């Protein structure tokens, strides 16, 4: 289960427009700006932040404008990992690659498979002839996590 | 030369003996100097520089 | 958006030598700098590894 | 709770030029200004209100601070 929560200490600008709104602020780009985007620094997509609390206090610092602090965030986090075998939707069957929940996006690239099973271009059969278009294995080890839209490179060895 | 700052000192005269002594003795400087701190492009720690103002959350 | 981060001391110290290398994009061995036309020639004194003059 | 209770001329400049710049990156003003464009202007108007929610950061040689609010400070 990619159930993951992770408690993080941030460092965040406020503008002096979200001084009377400041949650609505401390989330309206600084926050909200990576939703769900790969982070490199935890590995981590940001489902979206339960919550955002400072400590204590806001440093104006000397000529800048801005309210620099300090959030203690949750994130909680769907982390599939090496060490995982997975499941992927089945759409289109390509020699490429073979492209879960409608949003996380799967690739297979091509030498990924047990070669005794052989295609055909409508549609491929397996080892004993059995069509499997549906929700199964499917172990990603291999992982983007630099594109725009990021890969889950699955696996079924 | 009894002065702790480094980079004055050496904004003053001689800045290359200043410059090899604070090399050849590892001598650290703090700027907190007016000098030290318009070398390195901080706030002077006098007058109108000399306390936060700490915007309250 | 500044950089945000400050400084607290400077101090004066000698590099290793050892560690100025690993600090070198390539060493130079060519004397002439001055291209016959006024650019410049690889290997020397100004090189496009030593950044764009 | 042992320096001055007044505010010297260099806090009242800092905490007017703070005040001026976040009015002027559209922040809220509390001081129900009357048509003037100047963020000085309401920035004055806002410390002769006593509506300033800043807190003078006293450092003393040692590094020990002393937190003021400028609502607790008296005001020549």
């Amino acid at each position: 289960s990619c159930l993951v929560a992770g408690p993080h200490q941030r460092h965040i600008a406020l503008s002096p427009r979200y001084l009377n709104r400041k949650r609505t602020g401390i989330r309206e780009q600084l926050d909200a700006e990576l939703l769900r985007y790969s982070e490199s620094l935890l590995g981590v997509p940001i489902a979206y932040d339960n919550i955002k609390v400072v400590g204590e206090l806001g440093d104006i610092y000397d000529d800048q404008g801005h309210i620099h602090l300090n959030i203690e965030a949750d994130f909680v986090i769907f982390c599939p990992e090496p060490g995982q075998k997975l499941m992927g939707i089945v759409n289109k069957v390509s020699s490429s690659h073979i492209g879960v929940h409608g949003c996380f996006n799967a690739s297979i690239p091509k030498p990924e498979q047990l070669s005794a099973e052989q295609w055909q271009t409508m549609e491929i059969n397996m080892g004993d002839e059995l069509e499997f278009e549906v929700f199964r294995l499917d172990s990603d080890a291999a992982g983007v996590f630099c594109i725009r839209g990021k890969l889950n490179i699955t696996s079924l060895q | 030369r009894s002065n702790s700052s480094p980079l004055q000192q050496m904004t003053f005269e001689t800045s290359f003996q200043f410059l090899k002594q604070a090399t050849m003795l590892g001598s650290h400087d703090e700027l907190r100097s007016p000098s030290a701190c318009l070398v390195v492009g901080k706030v002077v720690r006098g007058g109108t520089g000399l306390f936060e103002l700490k915007q309250p959350l | 958006n500044m950089p945000w981060r400050r400084l607290q001391g400077i101090s004066f110290g000698m590099y290793s030598a050892e560690e100025l290398k690993k600090l070198s994009v390539k060493s130079i061995t060519n004397p002439r700098y001055l291209d016959s036309l006024g650019n410049p020639s690889a290997n020397g004194l100004y090189d496009l590894a030593l950044g764009p003059a | 709770r042992i320096t001055t209770p007044y505010m010297t001329k260099y806090e009242r400049a800092r905490v007017l030029g703070t005040r001026a710049l976040q009015i002027a990156m559209c922040a809220p003003v509390m001081v129900e200004l009357e048509g003037e464009t100047d963020p000085l202007l309401i920035a004055m108007k806002e410390l002769k209100a006593r509506k300033i929610p800043i807190i003078i950061r006293r450092y003393l040689p040692d590094g020990s601070y002393e937190d003021w609010g400028v609502d607790e400070l008296i005001i020549t």
